């Protein structure tokens, strides 16, 4: 039951503080995610989802994808989903979250200076050597192990900025994707669905226009142009008493979702690889 | 505004940005007017087009009101055009 | 070899410079943003009508047309966004060609409105290719003359292959 | 007799036009297949079965809101590889005769089509042929008159409201590609006008707008158009390039271990096209 | 031109 619930490896080293860690069960799922649903929702405004591709008889290609939790009014920081290392400290209110979570974020973004600062500050906790350092070791080791696992360089033809028609030139969203950590890159791959999927000279289009944007600020739930997509969301009381006991009800509902649709995936001669 | 400021910390930079937007807009407005000059206007506006215009103007005004901001003959003529005071001469 | 390819690149630059005034078109403001429209070539279509246009290929050698650009000093290790920009450029070129092929008939009616002449079947393709080549000239202007004698890049070559396969299939599908 | 003199009774009513199809050969019994949805008093005047069979379209609901308004919407059943005439989701009056195989289907359905599409010449031809075909007087005449009366009643119910909607100021709809910088959109509004009033109502009930401005708030359901309209009619084509993949998973192990109960995004392709404007709610 | 080719 490996709990991959990154951001649940958080221990309230302060005695007066107790960390509930009320986060989603799916962390025990040996999936491509390294962060389970509730952490994803809380810290990236994303909801996990799956997109079947071939589902006829036993070919069951089910590409994963997450959904915007950003309305059509948020902007700038409010709209940024996965901030860049240059702005994540600003987008996230690190000061408002526990120092262990701050350490996790700093490790993810490779902010070793912030890591050192946090451990230096913890140096001056009352029970520092007793258990604060133990908490530091546990959290740091868990985060480092997760990061190494994500990083492919440790001991394929998916392009995210290559969809954008009307762009002047440059792309570079893939440049920033490269600049991201292995964990962040794997998260982007796992949550963002390329708008196109080419298999051995066979192209499938899933959307007529990409839904996400990638730039220097990071990943943004913005549109390539135009206005933002519409994205909506016991203690018995006197009002809870109902009055006297006494319209397309018969039809199914199309979700009012905004799944992360952006990019082009190219697959070589390899056939319908289902391993 | 920042892109325009690239060319200098101009005193009236906000007014300048608004002017540039409205000028690029007036270019295509002159284009439309040329396209339609030959045609005969009606005594009163087309009602459907008028409704569309009012409805879109609502949103435009809302946005530009939410975003609060901060050599006279031709200047004032063009400014009156920008402010849509068609009494311009 | 790739030296001949560098020669090809310089030749296409100079030859674009040549015909854009031998036939004085240089519709150099246009790009591959979307399907081209005859509204930007009316007079250019008139000038085209002065020549017999059957001397044109239905398919586009997207491979040989774009491969020379792949030769550049990527070893500078200063602008990998340049390589990413090239990838974007090639992919958008492939999309442009695919859309042109898919809606070739639609452009046929467009140019039927604009200069209803038998040579329209070739005028459509000539407009496509000429706008594309103007875009190529602009892209060359954007990039620097950092062409090496030889340069390997597996990722770019693979992208070229996979996109151009779609391009060629689409062009081939233009039956008649 | 039991009922009050006249006193028009109140009951449910099958609403899909095609429910009236019956074999003019009284000696041949026939039952048309109708989805039960036909008995819902809604804007749809075609049942799911006929819709899928003839137009390649499936109904669907789009929640809208505080108060959750449900906007009717149809979706593509068109596969990715279908081409040409197959892409005509709803044929125009100049192409329906060809898209729909009048020869292959029943005379009553052919009359229904020539009524929906305003083809008075074809309607008259069918009427006269039936007058001079088979035992017209005995019961075939009455059956034909019943079918014609039902179709005309539906059309008379729809067309007045359709015209009032057309001239309506408060409610405005524009069936075109909101990306005016596009070539596959065209005079979509003109083509929609060319369509019949009942056909216009069907189009309204089926195609949702890309944007929707309610009073001062605008909701953008798409950054793109999922279908277009041309002279042929409603075409299930991507205005900008490659067709959208439509798996059609129904009707005509570690992966799952990880993907146990888990939110799944449908692969359906709803109909999003054009601009819509409304004052107040009117709901 | 369908024959001059
Ligand atoms: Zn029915």
């Amino acid at each position: 039951r490996v709990n991959r619930c990154i951001f649940a490896s958080i221990v309230s080293f302060d005695a007066c503080i107790t960390y509930k860690s009320p986060c989603s069960p799916d962390a025990y799922h040996d999936d491509g995610w390294f962060i389970c649903n509730n952490h994803l929702i809380k810290r990236f405004k994303m909801s996990k989802m799956v997109l079947p591709i071939f589902d006829e008889d036993d070919n069951q290609f089910k590409m994963t994808i997450a959904r915007h939790l950003v309305g059509n009014k948020e902007r700038g920081i409010k709209r940024i989903l996965i901030p860049s290392a240059t702005n994540y400290q600003d987008v996230f209110n690190l000061n408002s979250m526990m120092q262990a979570e701050q350490l996790i974020f700093h490790l993810i973004y490779n902010n070793e200076n912030a890591v050192n600062t946090i451990c230096d500050n913890l140096k001056y906790t009352e029970g520092f050597t007793s258990n604060t350092q133990r908490v530091i070791h546990s959290v740091y080791a868990t985060t480092k192990s997760i990061l190494d696992t994500t990083n492919p360089n440790t001991f394929e033809l998916r392009f995210f900025d290559v969809t954008n028609a009307r762009a002047l030139r440059g792309g570079a969203g893939d440049q920033l994707f490269n600049n991201y950590s292995g964990f962040l890159q794997n998260l982007i791959r796992r949550a963002v669905a390329p708008e196109y999927l080419q298999i051995d000279t066979e192209e499938l289009r899933f959307r007529n226009c990409a839904t996400c944007i990638i730039d220097e600020t990071g990943l943004v739930a913005s549109v390539p142009d135009g206005p933002e997509l519409y994205n909506p969301i016991n203690r018995l009381q006197i009002r809870n008493v109902l009055k006297f006991e006494g319209t397309l009800s018969g039809y199914e509902e199309y979700p009012t979702y905004v799944p992360l649709f952006l990019g082009y995936q190219i697959i070589n001669s390899e056939n319908n690889f289902l391993r | 505004r920042e892109t325009f400021n690239v060319f200098g910390p101009f005193k009236q930079i906000d007014f300048m940005v608004m002017f540039v937007i409205k000028f690029n807009f007036l270019c295509d407005m002159r284009n439309f007017a040329k396209l339609i000059d030959e045609l005969v206007p009606n005594k009163q506006p087309n009602m459907r087009i008028h409704s569309v215009l009012v409805m879109r103007d609502k949103i435009v005004k809302l946005a530009f009101s939410n975003l609060q901001f901060q050599n006279t003959k031709h200047l004032q003529r063009l400014i009156m055009l920008m402010n849509a005071n068609y009494n311009v001469i | 070899s790739k030296d001949i390819v560098n020669e090809k690149l310089q030749k296409i630059i100079v030859v674009t410079d040549g015909m854009k005034r031998l036939y004085e078109y240089c519709n150099c403001k246009n790009s591959l943003e979307t399907l081209p429209s005859a509204a930007n070539y009316g007079s250019l279509l008139k000038r085209l009508n002065l020549y017999n246009l059957d001397h044109i290929e239905m398919n586009v050698n997207f491979y040989e047309l774009l491969f020379p650009l792949t030769l550049y000093n990527d070893n500078d290790n200063s602008d990998k966004t340049l390589s990413h920009q090239l990838v974007n450029y090639i992919f958008l070129a492939s999309n442009y060609f695919q859309n042109c092929a898919k809606n070739f008939n639609y452009m046929r009616e467009t140019f039927n409105v604009f200069g209803p002449f038998k040579q329209i079947d070739f005028m459509v393709m000539f407009v496509i290719k000429f706008n594309f080549l103007c875009d190529m000239r602009n892209f060359a202007k954007l990039i620097d003359e950092l062409v090496p004698n030889k340069q390997p890049n597996m990722r770019i070559h693979s992208v070229l292959v996979m996109r151009d396969k779609i391009v060629k299939l689409a062009f081939s599908n233009l039956q008649f």
